[PDB]
RNA sequence: GCGCAAGACGGACCAGAGCGAAAGCAUUUGCCAAGAAUGUUUUCAUUAAUCAAGAACGAAAGUCGGAGGUUCGAAGACGAUCAGAUACCGUCGUAGUUCCGACCAUAAACGAUGCCGACCGGCGAUGCGGCGGCGUUAUUCCCAUGACCCGCCGGGCAGCUUCCGGGAAACCAAAGUCUUUGGGUUCCGGGGGGAGUAUGGUUGCAAAGCUGAAACUUAAAGGAAUUUGGCGAAGGGCACCACC
RNA sequence: CCCAUGAACGAGGAAUUCCCAGUAAGUGCGGGUCAUAAGCUUGCGUUGAUUAAGUCCCUGCCCUUUGUACACACCGCCCGU
RNA sequence: AGGUCUCGUAGACCGUGCACCAUGAGCACG
């Protein structure tokens, strides 16, 4: 990368399905603080509310499955 | 033994004056190592350029091919020597449940020049249509090629080079043969799909002085 | 044992059978 | 060896022809004129394992070492011309190529248009194999 | 016994069709036997277009796609888990299914 | 990356679409010749379908003469796999695969359903020709033309539903109109093997093709469809004696 | 029961077991065995947590669909020299 | 004159592929 990139807030809106092999990773769709239009999904570890406020490092990537 | 890009030099080529930008690259070659000369084998290389690199605001899926034929000192000079489409608006053209028309024409030109004009056709799916078929019969297809074919051999062999590669550049030709064969079937997605040139006349100077300005 | 090799095999030995023939004879 | 221009917010444009197979993944460099490479590197190169020769590491390792090579040699600004095996055989481009790509864009490079150029037959002749086919 | 009402294929009043190569084997299938796969994806799909997408030198530069076509030999189609087999009262149902992703 | 030379093949458009008696037929253009269907208040007036002898065509492989050998590739050579491979796999590779002429007449040549003709439900689309009727377009006015929409007619490839009916059932607008058994007309089958074998004739350069038994042996060999079963078949669900 | 003798053991490879609230774990006391008798088992009580409110990846089990020349039911039937 | 337009959500694939299968000594009872 070799590439600086500020920490961007982050919040959740609405619980999906648990992905993973053993299910342990949760899909979650995601919304910014700073930026309230744009919404992405994320993969998240733990165990999440219905609204709690997140903190995300890289805001580029997107979820995928397990693999 | 000895690093090989030590004796290299660097290279600027020149767009004609029938495009806009002239800058679109460098190349390079080696030195003038012994009886050989580098002059000749920077010559016979051709250069694959977009439309959108040449012109501002446009169609940029369209290439170009420039070839070189003249060098005077850290500086290239081209020449007009096809003009092609890309693979991905070609496959994005073609779809089932409907019907596609190909033909080629053989030109001469006022100059030495024995192009080959290449065209493609796809007919047009009306809006309040309901069939999902939309063929057409083959003398319709017949009676469209050979429109095609006039059209094609009409503008070329009576004009020289430049202004018809000036035309070349919108979509001139395919819109008016989509303007001419509308009575016939309505289609609607008219391209030159491929212009290749096959002989050369004897090259002099002064036609590449002056068609770079 | 499927008909196309067991018929192979049968067109093979009336081939000896027949050539047995036409060398006795 | 070095562009001899200043390049203050202008780029320098080469080409890179990446050719990935199911077993080898070809990374190849070359000037705009297309006739002159620079330097060229293979998923054989950096690994030794003749399996792993096709790999998303490897094409990694040698997407970084070509991004290296055309930085100390001054090009910045990469064409990419993607190719399959292509022929007779499958079309489909190999799974090294989009991680070369992906590592070769991680270097810190600017590309320009992207395309696949990849030689597809109108009609060739036989294809290796029976009429059976490669059956296991 | 007699399965479908067709033949495995689409030929009724031919007798003749021009076979194609398998694109995982090679076997000479017949046009209308085969299972026609047609996908379109692009070069890069989610884990490197943010990546091309700060790192191009043209803006709102659209990624291209690619389009190829597939013919599958039904060994082959069945090993790829591209086509499924069905129940009885169910196996005359012409329609595809649903594509939601 | 630039050209040159040779041979093969015409992708994507390509469809439960078209043509042909059947094998079969896909770059553009030109020439020759043939044909279905549609239309007809044109002509001849019973000239009609089926057909033993006889005749034409006939996928691939195989044979006989030569510049063609690009790719692919029976036999053969090599390396692995394996307990054992002269099999699955990989690299070369002869004869062929290509053309011109001379041969043979065999396929799951299958819709596993001879040909002509009459009758007996509906629906929605497809291809051809014809007919009728609001509207849009080849820009704005008027005609017919091509494209689109709404119906109808005749022929064809086909699709969905059923107490019309049939069938052992799968299923069938034909495989229906059959004990309430007769529209006309060719070929062909009599338990399972032996056996498409022996012999004879016939055709062919050959390979083989057609015609085609007996002795002996056997009480079964077979066709549909249900219930757990068994899959190195595909999914779905559950479990801290499974996992995270 | 009393006094001396004071070894290995410096948190253990591959592998593997048990467990979601007064639970695991630490801790002691009863009963069985008993003339003499608990490093075992069954009950009781004290202190008292970390993690999770899922998955079918592993290990097994169950169900549906499909194929069958198997029905003493694949440890099945079965071809040839 | 305002500055972050409003409402709801599957948007999920993508170096992923597996060798090694030979044989079944038989089989009740009314
Ligand atoms: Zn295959």
């Amino acid at each position: 990368t070799s590439r600086v990139q500020p920490i961007k807030l982050a919040r959740v809106t609405k619980v999906l399905g648990r992905t993973g092999s053993q299910g342990q990773c949760t899909q979650v769709r995601v919304e910014f603080m700073d930026d309230t239009s744009r919404s992405i999904i994320r993969n998240v570890k733990g165990p999440v509310r219905e609204g709690d406020v997140l903190t995300l490092l890289e805001s580029e990537r997107e979820a995928r499955r397990l693999r | 033994v000895v690093d090989p890009f030590s004796k290299k030099d660097w290279y600027d080529v020149k767009a004609p004056a029938m495009f806009n930008i002239r800058n679109i690259g460098k190349t390079l070659v080696t030195r003038t190592q012994g009886t050989k000369i580098a002059s000749d084998g920077l010559k016979g290389r051709v250069f694959e350029v977009s439309l959108a690199d040449l012109q501002n605001d446009e169609v940029a899926f369209r290439k170009f091919k420039l070839i070189t034929e003249d060098v005077q000192g850290k500086n290239c000079l081209t020449n007009f020597h096809g003009m092609d489409l890309t693979r991905d608006k070609m496959c994005s053209m073609v779809k089932k449940w409907q019907t596609m028309i190909e033909a080629h024409v053989d030109v001469k030109t006022t100059d030495g020049y024995l192009l080959r004009l290449f065209c493609v056709g796809f007919t047009k799916k009306r809006n309040n249509q309901i069939r999902k078929t939309s063929y057409a019969q083959h003398q319709q297809v017949r009676q469209i090629r050979k429109k095609m074919m006039e059209i094609m051999t009409r503008e070329v062999q009576t004009n020289d080079l430049k202004e018809v590669v000036n035309k070349l550049i919108p979509d001139s030709i395919g819109k008016d043969i989509e303007k001419a064969c509308q009575s016939i079937y309505p289609l609607h997605d008219v391209f030159v799909r491929k212009v290749k040139m096959l002989k050369k006349p004897k090259f002099e100077l002064g036609k590449l002085m002056e068609l770079h300005g | 044992m499927r008909a196309k090799w067991r018929k192979k095999r049968m067109r093979r030995l009336k081939r000896k059978r027949r050539k047995m023939r036409q060398r006795s004879k | 060896s070095l562009g001899p221009q200043v390049a203050e917010g202008e780029n320098v444009f080469g080409v890179c022809h990446i050719f990935a197979s199911f077993n080898d993944t070809f990374v190849h460099v070359t000037d705009l004129s297309g006739k002159e490479t620079i330097c060229r590197v293979t998923g054989g190169m950096k690994v030794k394992a003749d399996r792993d020769e096709s790999s998303p590491y490897a094409a990694m390792l040698a997407a970084q070492d070509v991004a290296q090579r055309c930085k100390e040699l001054g090009i910045t600004a990469l064409h990419i011309k993607l190719r399959a095996t292509g022929g007779n055989r499958t079309k489909t481009p190999g799974p090294g190529a989009q991680s070369a790509l992906r590592a070769l864009a991680r270097s810190g490079m600017k590309i320009g248009r992207i395309e696949d150029v990849t030689p597809i037959p109108s009609d060739s002749t036989r294809r290796k194999g029976g009429r059976r086919g490669r059956r296991l | 016994t007699k399965k479908r009402r067709n033949n495995g294929r689409a030929k009724k009043g031919r007798g003749h069709v021009q076979p194609i190569r398998c694109t995982n084997c090679a076997r000479c299938v017949p046009k209308d036997k085969a299972i026609k796969k047609f996908v379109i994806r692009n070069i890069v799909e989610a884990a490197a277009v943010r990546d091309i997408s700060e790192a191009s030198v043209f803006d709102a530069y659209v990624l291209p796609k690619l389009y190829v076509k597939l013919h599958y030999c039904v060994s082959c189609a069945i090993h790829s888990k591209v086509v499924r087999n069905r129940s009885r009262e169910a196996r005359k149902d012409r329609t595809p299914p649903p594509r939601f992703r």
